[PDB]
């Protein structure tokens, strides 16, 4: 067994703590049990983890998860709501090959809405759901009680899991709601990264990312906003604050509407990146397989495809697929003894109405 | 920064 403590710093995350604690093989079992938690200013999680790699003979794992969840939507820089959540997952892998990975579970999720901000879209996904809270309040409540059938595929041939030069990764994550849930709808995230060496030492190596996000309801329901997609930061779009990108809240009046610069996040979500990787200049030869100097060309847009711009038509029309946002920049990656750091600066050259810029953006990572 | 203790 082993444990572990994680201290790291991000822009859009602040400090961010992490500790866990394994038994590698649980009185006999064979059944690896964890429990680890993080926290960082908008998120704090903890689980129990309780898995067997070799459920059959030949590689089928099997794989236990008990979790809480809160989550503060302001420090996340949307517009304001707190979900505190539980469940339990139960997730089966096969490992398909060498490069291929399929896993499929069954997951149980209780969600607890408080301290939602009225607003447009948010509200339009609880009348959805039968539920009408006052649009002048921000002291109320929404619970959930969900089961999901959750599938996944992993294709991983990347030469190298640090500072990759060669090959691709991609991870396609869906889920369902089986039919007994409180919500009913699907979700699918789609996430590639493609390394091409232009060169026999690969140094200059061609990096491109693609994200892909989009769920909608089934039955005249919608997906939960708390489900949604969001893009620019660190990780996505840089040079952009964290989750600006998309549709912004549209405030209902307090106790006619107010538009804001409050993103919301949306139900459909597209992210590109092409960044070209390089030796890094005014460092040492020493210090090469420690560091990455990289230009990027980053854009993504999200949207909501539920906006009713008829009833809306005086606002920007959230359903707008098109407002795709763009920004370059050059970023360093630095394997440092407080571990790996990132920098990065981005300048937004196309941006829209309300989306906040972050030009400088900064992560010290507490996992590896 | 991460600091991982086998026991
Ligand atoms: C909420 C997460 C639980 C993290 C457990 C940390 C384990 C630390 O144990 C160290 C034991 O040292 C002796
Ligand atoms: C993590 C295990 C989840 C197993 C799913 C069983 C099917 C869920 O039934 C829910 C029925 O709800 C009735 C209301
Ligand atoms: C797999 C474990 C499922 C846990 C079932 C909890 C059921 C919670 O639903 C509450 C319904 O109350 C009304
Ligand atoms: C493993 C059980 C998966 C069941 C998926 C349920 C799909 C529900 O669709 C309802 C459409 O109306
Ligand atoms: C009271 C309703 C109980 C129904 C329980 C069904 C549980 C498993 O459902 C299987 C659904 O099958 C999924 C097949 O996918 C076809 C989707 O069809 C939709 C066409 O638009
Ligand atoms: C002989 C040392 C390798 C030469 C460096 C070539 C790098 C070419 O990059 C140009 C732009 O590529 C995209
Ligand atoms: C230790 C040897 C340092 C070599 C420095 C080379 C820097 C190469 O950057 C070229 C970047 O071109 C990107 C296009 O703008
Ligand atoms: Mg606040």
């Amino acid at each position: 067994g082993s444990f572990n403590f994680g201290i790291g710093y991000g822009t859009e995350s602040g400090v961010s703590f992490q500790a866990g604690v394994q038994q590698d093989n649980w009185l006999g079992t064979g059944y690896a049990v964890g429990i680890n938690g993080t926290k960082n200013d908008y998120q704090t999680y903890a689980e129990l983890s309780v898995t067997n790699p070799y459920f059959t003979v030949d590689g089928v794992s099997l794989g236990g998860r008990l979790f809480y969840n809160d989550f503060q939507a302001d420090d996340a820089d949307l517009s304001d709501y707190t979900n505190k959540s539980y469940g339990t997952d139960v997730t089966l892998g096969f490992p398909i090959n060498e490069y291929n990975s399929l896993r499929a579970g069954l997951g149980y999720v209780h969600n607890s809405l408080s301290n939602m901000q009225p607003q447009v879209a948010m509200w339009r996904y609880l009348y959805s759901m039968g539920e009408h809270p006052s649009t002048s309040d921000q002291d109320n409540s929404f619970k959930t009680d969900d089961f999901t059938f959750n599938y996944g595929w992993t294709y991983n041939k990347l030469d190298r899991g640090y500072f990759p030069t060669d090959g691709s990764r991609v991870n396609l994550t869906g889920k369902v709601t089986i039919p007994g849930s409180d919500n009913e709808y699907y979700k699918v995230t789609l996430d590639t990264a493609t390394y091409v060496p232009i060169d026999d030492d690969h140094k200059w190596v061609v990096l491109g990312r693609t994200r892909w996000g989009y769920g909608d309801g089934l039955g005249g329901k919608e997906m939960p906003f708390y489900e949604n997609f969001y893009a620019g930061g660190s990780s996505t779009v840089r040079g952009f604050q964290s989750n600006t990108i998309g549709p912004k809240a549209v405030y209902f009046p307090h106790q006619d509407l107010s538009k804001s610069d409050d993103a919301v996040g949306g139900n459909a979500m597209a992210v590109a990146s092409l960044e070209f990787i390089t030796p890094t200049p005014f460092i040492s030869d020493k210090y090469a397989n420690s560091v990455r100097t990289s230009f990027f060309w980053d854009m993504g847009t999200v949207w909501d495809t539920n906006w009713d711009s008829s009833q809306y038509s005086g606002y920007p029309d959230y359903s707008d697929p098109s407002n795709i946002r763009m920004s370059a920049g050059i970023a360093l990656q630095w394997m440092s003894p407080l571990g790996p750091l990132v920098f990065s600066y981005a300048q937004p050259f196309k941006k829209y109405d309300g989306d906040k810029a972050e030009q400088f953006q900064f992560n010290i990572g507490k996992t590896w | 920064w991460n600091w991982s203790k086998s026991f």
